[PDB]
């Protein structure tokens, strides 16, 4: 009947395990019922129509002259914008256009209260926001994509290489990075990666598309685990499984080979594909968009792990997080494909610096700041449920009491 | 530009055909512009 | 319960006056009028519209971005 | 810090409405009377710059009154009778005679106060000697001018005297006195 | 715990040497008291009006009896009759104060929160205590139980190091603070040191310690004591003069403070209970389970105090109502048996608390008498003075 | 000009502040009664300044501090004249409360009269409460505290100089006349100290406006409202 | 038996 | 309909002037009826009365 | 919506004054 | 002249009070009612009923419990002229119609 000096610890373990399980289940409860809503949100938002704005100023306006003010949800707005103001559009294959538009739309729509731009001295003053091989010193001030015509075969320059990057910081993510590259021989790459801050226990999100002459030759998407055992939390595995059952069903199960280099960083549910026709590509695209959106929405409610004086478990957790992110960075650096397509065009002393400082940098002693602008939500609120000051109350009781005589 | 445009669309704007019969900014839009200039 | 406070910025009523009456005045009648309105109220072509709306929005976004920059940041 | 979002390095002190109209433009800080009609500095300025005379009159008399000088309270409906006697029930000739007398009195009082201020300057210049024990014999002209314009509270004077007596240090001055706000109670006053 | 692995013989000789019945073994680290709330049957949390009205009416009857007697024989009675009526009134009020402490933690009548707030305020006022401040100090105590340098709302012990520092500053053992400590923790007045607690509430009457959003609630809390001491303590005096004050108010007040102080002091202090600093091995569950002592009284006293001695159960299940505290303890004693400590209120216990355990030294991590400790650290003062030769 | 620019900047500053305060009040109300959209964090009600004005102030101040740097306490003797966050007349109020209470109890025990202790302890309770509220002078309770203390000291002065004290009766008639002694003098000094430090809060409580105040006002709705309240709702507004 | 269990679990979470 | 709006003011001044003072309109003392040739101005006066 | 105030009482006639001397 | 202008812009409420409200609507009706009830024997037609008619005719509105005229009439007239004998009438003739003695 009495208890033992050990089974107390058994009780502690069981309690914290049931707590973790409960919260992980609560996280998936939202996607579980209807997974299709992770890709079909734009179509539904379009279906519901343009909302009418009811704020005192707009009501007074549309009553005075005629002018009705209309609004649109965030999904429709980021669908109207599209590949908004990228300077290298008009050169991008429509598939890469679609994917970039969707990914940046989810960033701007979900993280909008804390999304900042990465510090400008780290990438944007070195001239890394738009890179051209025919002008490696920026003596045309970044208009080389328009001033210099494409070199013909055999001339000094063939083939030309162009890159464009965008880097953001946020509250949970220390870096959200999207980069597009074009080469004259008919090659186009797209590379997206999302790193959580050094104090959050989340996997790293990653996507790569490589298409040649309009045909997608390689496509890989995965949530690379960050722990030492290559094991995600329960809810990440559950969501990936549910989404693969939803979108990828009826497609190739044997084409999902695992690259030799990913075998040390990939999760057991990574997706690598050389698509066959249009249906495979459509399935993969829907799946990638849905997976990204689910990942961001589950990040919306993350809490850091803090190291308390005396606690060793949290120190161990922090060290494991740091080492997992570093392992990902150093094992991505030897993906020799992009490395060589860079270095055979821009040199090597440039390539090493660029790949070290921007693509896969890892310095735990520096993570960029952010700017929390949540107070904005107050202002918007109080412009549609306003309050009028103590003298409109008399006028309104007069209006009611005199109108109610009918 | 992309960010401020997304916000302005989701706030509200006078459609060209709805209006039959913006020289200055409202106050919510001024909060939004100041913040966007501070972040980006 | 009940709060008597005016959470509206007067600059907005002034902006609306300028708009509708130069292209009555700022008194209590205007504010109670807006309260009356709010109370009684709360009781192919797709792509063409996309192009039109994108153009219209980007116009004014750029106009105000340059205004703000020149006035409050060049200094 | 309380500030959830934004906090500069110096905490924000909530400033409130002013409760009294500023000293006019014609007055000085001291006790000696003003100038009957036109100030003396007006003669050393451009004719198109002396419009601030009448503008200040307009501001104090009609357009900038702080809503705290317009409170209706039980004290003010009796002060109304005092003032209405002085303005409508007394002939302007007797008021003029009283005005002349009061001017002469204020000139005598100002002369006395200036004498006292100079005396205080010697006294504290002497006290700084005890304080430093050795050489220091000067005083502070800043403190003399601040004493003449009534810009010190009595506590500041006492603390300055003590600082002088203990460590010399004639150039360490108390901060400055802030103006007294208008006292209000309720419907009462 | 201080007495780690060792046979039952030394445990029991320590037990009957210090007056405890069952000493405690050793609890594992890394836990929390809220764990063992799962060992409790769910029927213990049920509300019933019977025990409620009984708990609010028995101490009221004892108080009324004492007062009726005392007034029937106002000042013609000798001092022992006065002492006995004062003791009875003080105990009755300690019972009503336990009820008020229950209403402060929101676990007496949760269905009517306004009524239980008003009741707690009313019952706390006559002792000149505030309800919101009491809630705050008690929560802060539960969060920091036995934490060295942090549990300021409990019987924080006088450590050797701060005493040595004060003796180095005083230049001898004759200063004012010295003699103050000397009489406060060497004489039976220690059994009233709770009055010091009373003065440390009213945190300077300073609204700058609290969160602004609560000012109006804190101010109201301070106005119920004051109103009492502003409307009722006059009447008493005016209607009975100094004597009619010292027998109708001051003696029950001193008795109530005796009860408060002895309860708390016995609860969380014993030679085998260490006071670990923060970061240096302080554990929450270890301090709330192993570092607690349960006092046993005669059942008449218990039913008069509303089971005010049973403190361990309501630290593992903070919502457990007052009338289920005895029963619940019997449950925990079955499962947490080997780790608990228990004692019976006897003269030996209080004599030990007064004469023996006075200073807490952390190197030996135990309590030692004040006089031997001070003369020892003074001999080491002489020896460091000899070490100060050059 | 560079003069109308200053006026414009001050108008914008003041309007932004007034609107932030109205939002805070209305949000406190809507939150205390349930109706709030659950992304709302009740700590946003402790930000007093405004987000916009705070950002402007921060930027300007950092620009200044950047481009410009291209008993007795010997270290700072003037510590009493430093904004510590309370009212200046806060320890005097508690001191006077303690004096009143002690003196009242001592007197009423030494003689047998029951008015000294009642008045002394009543005033002591009220003045201790006021001196507790006066420990944060920016709030609304920080101002109601000053008002309460002034009221109590004025009542003490009145009872002393107009009715006198019961335990001070004599056999004669001019020997027992109500005069000002030492308690009334201390209370009068306190009242003067409250008035000459700060008692300017809650200035919007007065007698309501007349039809005489709104004769020249530029508002027809407001004038009509006032006329209605005072009993002239039927008069013709030839304005 | 629920009004006390609610309070119990809330206080436990906080603590 | 536009003058429906414009003359629901005269109607409400005739029924209930206190409500029309709350809208910023002190008094309506004299109105003009202009328009195109031959609009039948006598007809609407009947209706409003 | 009114206040608690008397009404004028002499806008119609003057007879009321006849009570002030007589009572006096 | 300037001093008068400044003072007149700060004293509009008190000016209207002393010019239009002090006598006509505060002191005159009080004096009138007290003076009427000083004369005029302790009847009922004279203490309550006739003042009601004359006040209604003079002021132009019937006094109801919402107005101070009703309460002044009530207190002075009724409570100090008609009550001290209607009380005896009731205490002699209507309490025996109930149980209490
Ligand atoms: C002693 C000298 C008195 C000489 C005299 O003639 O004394 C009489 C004076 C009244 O004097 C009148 O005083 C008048 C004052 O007018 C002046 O003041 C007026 C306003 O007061 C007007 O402004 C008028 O224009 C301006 O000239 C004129 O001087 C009259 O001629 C003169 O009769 O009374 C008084 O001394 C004042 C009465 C005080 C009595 C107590
Ligand atoms: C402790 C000090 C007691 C004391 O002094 O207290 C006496 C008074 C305050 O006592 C008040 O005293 C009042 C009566 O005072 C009068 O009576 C007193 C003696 O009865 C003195 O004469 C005093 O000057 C005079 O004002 C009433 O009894 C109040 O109930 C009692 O509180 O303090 C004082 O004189 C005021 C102290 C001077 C301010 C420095
Ligand atoms: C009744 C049952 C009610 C149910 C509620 C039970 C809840 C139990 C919680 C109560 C907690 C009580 C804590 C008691 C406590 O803090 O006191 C114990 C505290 C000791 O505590 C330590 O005291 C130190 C002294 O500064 C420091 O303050 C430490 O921070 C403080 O922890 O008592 C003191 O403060 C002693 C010094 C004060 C001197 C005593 C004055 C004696 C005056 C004589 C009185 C007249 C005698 C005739
Ligand atoms: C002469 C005594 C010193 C003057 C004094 O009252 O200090 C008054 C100072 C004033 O106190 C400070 O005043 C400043 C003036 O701007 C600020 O307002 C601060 O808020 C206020 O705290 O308070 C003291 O520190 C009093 C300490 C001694 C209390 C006397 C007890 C009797
Ligand atoms: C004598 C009447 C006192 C009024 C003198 C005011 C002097 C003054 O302003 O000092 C200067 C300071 C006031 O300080 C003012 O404070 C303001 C903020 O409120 C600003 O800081 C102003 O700059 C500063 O002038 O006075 C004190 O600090 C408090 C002095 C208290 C003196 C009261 C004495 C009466 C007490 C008698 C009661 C005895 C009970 C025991
Ligand atoms: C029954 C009376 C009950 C009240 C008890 C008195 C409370 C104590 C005194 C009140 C504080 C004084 C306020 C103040 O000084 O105002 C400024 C006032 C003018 O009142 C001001 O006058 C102003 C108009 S003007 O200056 O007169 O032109 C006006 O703006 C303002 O509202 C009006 O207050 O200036 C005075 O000179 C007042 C001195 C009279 C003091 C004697 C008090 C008698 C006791
Ligand atoms: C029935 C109801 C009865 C009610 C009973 C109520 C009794 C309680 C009141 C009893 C009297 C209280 C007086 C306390 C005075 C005091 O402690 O001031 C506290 C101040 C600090 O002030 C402070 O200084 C602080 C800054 S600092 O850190 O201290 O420097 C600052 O926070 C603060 O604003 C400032 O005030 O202490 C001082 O710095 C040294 C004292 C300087 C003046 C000496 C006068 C003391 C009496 C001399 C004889
Ligand atoms: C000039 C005014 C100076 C005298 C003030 C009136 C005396 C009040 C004392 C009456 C009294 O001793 O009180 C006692 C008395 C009953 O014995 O009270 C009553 O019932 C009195 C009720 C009668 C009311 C008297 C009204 C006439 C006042 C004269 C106005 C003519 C002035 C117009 C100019
Ligand atoms: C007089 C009897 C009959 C009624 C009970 C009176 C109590 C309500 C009073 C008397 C003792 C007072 C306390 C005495 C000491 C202090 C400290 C004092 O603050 C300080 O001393 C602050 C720190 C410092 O001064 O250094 C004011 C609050 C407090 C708790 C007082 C609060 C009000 C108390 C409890
Ligand atoms: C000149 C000295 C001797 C005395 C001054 C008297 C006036 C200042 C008082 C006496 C009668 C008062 C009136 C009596 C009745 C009322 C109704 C009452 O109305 C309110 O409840 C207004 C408060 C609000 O809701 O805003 C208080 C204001 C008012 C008009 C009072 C305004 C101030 C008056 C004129």
């Amino acid at each position: 009947s009495p208890l033992s000096p050990e089974d107390i610890m058994r009780l502690v373990q069981q309690h914290e395990d049931v707590a973790a399980a409960a919260e992980s289940e609560q996280l998936v409860a939202q996607f579980r019922d209807d997974p299709q809503g992770l890709y079909e949100y734009v179509n539904r938002a379009y279906a519901e129509g343009p909302r009418r704005v009811t704020t005192p100023i707009s009501l007074l306006q549309e009553e005075i002259t005629g002018a009705v003010t209309e609004s649109y949800p965030a999904a429709v707005a980021n669908d109207i914008i599209g590949m908004g103001s990228w300077r290298l559009k008009d050169d991008v294959d429509p598939v890469i256009e679609f994917l970039v538009a969707r990914l940046e739309g989810c960033w701007r729509e979900i993280l909008d209260t804390d999304l900042c731009l990465y510090p400008r001295e780290k990438w944007k003053e070195q001239g890394w926001d738009l890179v051209d091989s025919m002008d490696p010193h920026q003596e045309l001030e970044g208009f080389s994509y328009a001033d210099i015509p494409d070199p013909a075969k055999g001339e000094a320059g063939y083939p030309r290489l162009q890159l464009e990057n965008r880097v953001y910081c946020s509250k949970v993510f220390r870096k959200l990075h999207v980069e597009v590259g074009l080469r004259q021989d008919g090659l186009q790459v797209l590379h997206v990666v999302v790193y959580p801050r050094y104090s959050y226990d989340m996997p790293i999100f990653g996507m790569d598309i490589v298409m040649v002459d309009g045909r997608v030759t390689l496509a890989v998407v995965d949530c690379c685990p960050v722990r030492a055992d290559l094991k995600l939390q329960p809810h990440y595995m559950e969501t990936m499984a549910l989404l693969q059952r939803t979108f990828l069903e009826g497609t190739d199960p044997a084409l999902r080979r695992i690259p030799e280099w990913g075998s040390k960083i990939f999760s057991p549910l990574a997706l690598c594909i050389t698509p066959s026709g249009p249906e495979e590509l459509a399935a993969f695209a829907k799946y990638a968009v849905a997976l990204h959106r689910a990942y961001l929405t589950m990040s919306l409610n993350a809490v850091p792990v803090v190291a308390g004086p005396g606690d060793r478990r949290e120190a161990a957790r922090l060290q494991e997080i740091q080492d997992g992110q570093k392992r990902f960075c150093d094992n991505q650096l030897v993906n020799k494909k992009t490395r060589r397509v860079l270095e055979v065009a821009m040199g090597v002393e440039w390539t090493e610096a660029y790949m070290s400082q921007l693509m896969f940098d890892f310095d735990p002693k520096y993570e960029p700041p952010y700017f929390d602008a949540s107070f904005e939500k107050l202002y918007t609120y109080f412009d549609e449920n306003p309050s009028f000051g103590e003298m409109a109350d008399e006028a309104m009781e007069l209006e009611r009491g005199a109108e109610a005589e009918r | 530009l992309d960010f401020v445009t997304n916000k302005f669309i989701t706030l509200g704007y006078i459609a060209p055909e709805n209006a039959n019969l913006q020289s200055e900014l409202l106050s919510t839009k001024e909060i939004i512009l100041t913040n966007s200039f501070k972040r980006f | 319960k009940r709060e008597g406070v005016l959470t509206m910025n007067l600059k907005d009523y002034n902006i609306l006056l300028n708009q509708v009456y130069f292209a009555k005045s700022l008194n209590f009648a205007l504010i109670s009028h807006s309260k009356k309105l709010k109370e009684l109220n709360v009781s192919k072509k797709s792509f063409k519209k996309k192009y039109k709306d994108k153009a219209i929005i980007y116009y004014e976004v750029g106009k105000f971005v340059l205004n703000y920059f020149l006035n409050n940041q060049l200094t | 810090t309380s500030a959830p979002f934004i906090s500069p390095m110096t905490p924000y002190v909530p400033e409130e409405e002013p409760t009294r109209t500023p000293p006019s433009i014609k007055d000085t800080g001291t006790l000696r009377p003003a100038s009957e009609w036109y100030p003396q500095w007006m003669q050393y300025r451009r004719r198109e710059d002396n419009y601030v005379f009448w503008q200040d009159k307009f501001m104090r008399c009609s357009t900038d009154i702080p809503w705290a000088e317009k409170r209706w309270t039980l004290f003010s409906t009796v002060w109304y009778l005092v003032q209405q006697l002085r303005f409508v029930g007394t002939p302007p000739a007797l008021r003029y005679v009283a005005f002349l007398g009061w001017r002469a009195l204020m000139f005598q009082v100002y002369a006395a106060h200036k004498a006292l201020v100079l005396w205080q300057c010697k006294l504290d210049a002497g006290l700084a000697r005890i304080g430093s024990g050795g050489a220091t014999a000067t005083f502070s002209k800043t403190m003399a001018l601040r004493r003449l314009h009534w810009r010190n509270s009595p506590l500041a004077e006492a603390l300055y005297a003590l600082n002088l007596y203990k460590t010399g240090r004639v150039h360490l001055l108390p901060p400055v006195a802030k103006p007294i706000p208008r006292p209000t109670f309720f419907w009462l006053f | 715990t201080s007495l780690d692995g060792l046979p039952e013989t030394q445990k029991y000789v320590y037990a009957d040497e210090w007056g405890f019945s069952r000493v405690g073994a050793d609890f594992p680290p890394g836990s929390h008291p809220s764990l063992f709330s799962q060992l409790l049957p769910q029927a213990l949390f049920a509300f019933d009006a019977r025990a409620a009205v009984a708990a609010v009416a028995v101490p009221l009857a004892a108080m009324a009896a004492g007062y009726g007697w005392l007034w029937y024989m106002h000042s013609i009675a000798p001092v022992w009759q006065q002492a006995l009526c004062a003791a009875l009134i003080g105990t009755g009020y300690a019972g009503l104060f336990k009820v008020a402490h229950e209403c402060a933690m929101m676990r007496f009548i949760p269905q009517m929160p306004g009524l239980q707030a008003a009741l707690g305020t009313l019952l706390m006022a006559p002792a000149l205590y505030s309800l919101p401040s009491w809630r705050l100090h008690h929560l802060h105590h539960l969060l920091h139980t036995n934490m060295l340098w942090q549990d300021v709302w409990g019987w924080h012990p006088l450590t050797k190091v701060e005493l040595a520092d004060e003796m180095v500053r005083s230049g001898g053992s004759g200063g004012a603070a010295m003699a103050a400590a000397r009489l406060v923790l060497t004489t039976p007045i220690k059994l009233f040191a709770s009055v010091g607690h009373w003065l440390r509430s009213w945190d300077g009457l300073d609204l700058r310690h609290f969160h602004p959003a609560s000012y109006v609630e804190v101010l109201s809390g301070w106005a119920a004591p004051l109103a009492f001491a502003g409307l009722v303590l006059p009447a008493v005096v005016s209607a009975g003069g100094l004597s009619g004050f010292v027998s109708c108010y001051l003696a029950p007040w001193l008795v109530f403070h005796f009860w408060l102080s002895v309860l708390s002091l016995t609860a969380h202090t014993a030679p085998h209970i260490p006071w670990r600093a923060e970061g240096d091995g302080w554990d929450a569950g270890r301090a709330a389970v192993a570092g607690t002592v349960t006092l046993r009284l005669p059942r008449p006293l218990e039913v008069l105090l509303n089971n005010a001695n049973y403190m361990l159960p309501q630290a593992v299940a903070p919502g457990l109502p007052m009338w289920s505290a005895p029963a619940a303890y019997a449950v925990l004693a079955a499962r947490l048996g080997p780790y608990l400590t228990e004692a019976s209120m006897s003269l030996k216990l209080l004599t030990n608390h007064v004469t023996r355990w006075q200073i807490y030294d952390e190197e030996a991590h135990t309590y030692r008498p004040m006089e031997e400790v001070v003369d020892e650290i003074e001999a080491d003062l002489q020896q460091l003075a000899a070490a100060a030769q050059q | 000009g560079d003069r109308m620019s200053r006026r414009l900047e001050d108008i914008n500053k003041a309007e932004r502040q007034r609107v932030w305060d109205a939002m805070r009040v209305a949000a406190a109300h809507r939150y205390a009664s349930g109706q709030m959209p659950a992304w709302f964090d009740p700590e946003w009600l402790q930000q007093e300044e405004a987000p916009l004005n705070a950002m402007d102030r921060m930027r300007g101040e950092q620009r200044r501090i950047e481009e410009q740097q291209q008993w007795w306490r010997e270290d700072d003797p003037y510590w009493p004249l430093r904004d510590w966050g309370d009212h200046p007349m806060r320890w005097w109020t508690l001191a006077f409360a303690a004096i009143m209470a002690a003196g009242g109890l001592a007197t009423s025990v030494a003689t047998g009269y029951v008015e000294p202790v009642q008045a002394g302890l009543g005033a002591g309770a009220l003045l201790a409460l006021a001196g507790a509220a006066m420990s944060d002078a920016r709030c609304v309770p920080g101002a109601l505290g000053v008002k309460l203390a002034w009221a109590v000291c004025a009542l003490i002065v009145l009872k002393e100089v107009s009715v006198g004290w019961q335990h001070k009766r004599k056999r004669r008639l001019a020997a027992s006349a109500p005069r000002l002694e030492l308690t009334g003098l201390a209370a009068a000094a306190l009242c003067a100290g409250y008035m000459l430090t700060d008692m300017s809060g809650m200035g919007e409580v007065a007698l309501p406006p007349n039809p005489g105040a709104v004769f020249k006002s530029p508002d027809v709705a407001y004038r009509a409202s006032v006329w209605q309240k005072w009993g002239y709702g039927q008069v013709q507004m030839r304005v | 038996t629920l009004q006390n269990e609610r309070i119990n679990k809330q206080l436990n979470a906080f603590l | 309909d536009e003058v429906k709006k414009e003359i629901n003011e005269i109607i409400e001044y005739l029924r209930n002037p206190a409500l029309l003072r709350s809208r910023g309109v002190a008094r309506i003392g004299g109105v003009l009826l202009a328009g195109a040739p031959g609009t039948g101005k006598t007809l609407l006066a009947k209706a409003i009365a | 919506s009114l206040y608690f105030v008397f009404t004028q009482l002499n806008q119609k006639t003057f007879l009321s004054y006849w009570l002030l001397p007589v009572a006096g | 002249g300037e001093r008068i202008w400044a003072w007149r812009n700060r004293s509009e409420n008190e000016r209207w009070f002393w010019e239009v409200f002090a006598w006509d609507r505060l002191i005159f009706p009080i004096l009138v009612i007290v003076a009427w009830e000083y004369l005029v024997p302790n009847h009922l037609v004279w203490a309550v009923l006739a003042p009601l008619a004359l006040l209604t005719w003079m002021s132009g509105r019937l006094p109801t419990p919402a107005t101070p005229e009703f309460w002044m009439l009530a207190y002075f007239g009724f409570y100090r002229k008609v009550w001290p004998d209607a009380a005896a009438w009731l205490q002699g003739y209507v309490v025996p119609l109930m149980g209490f003695a």
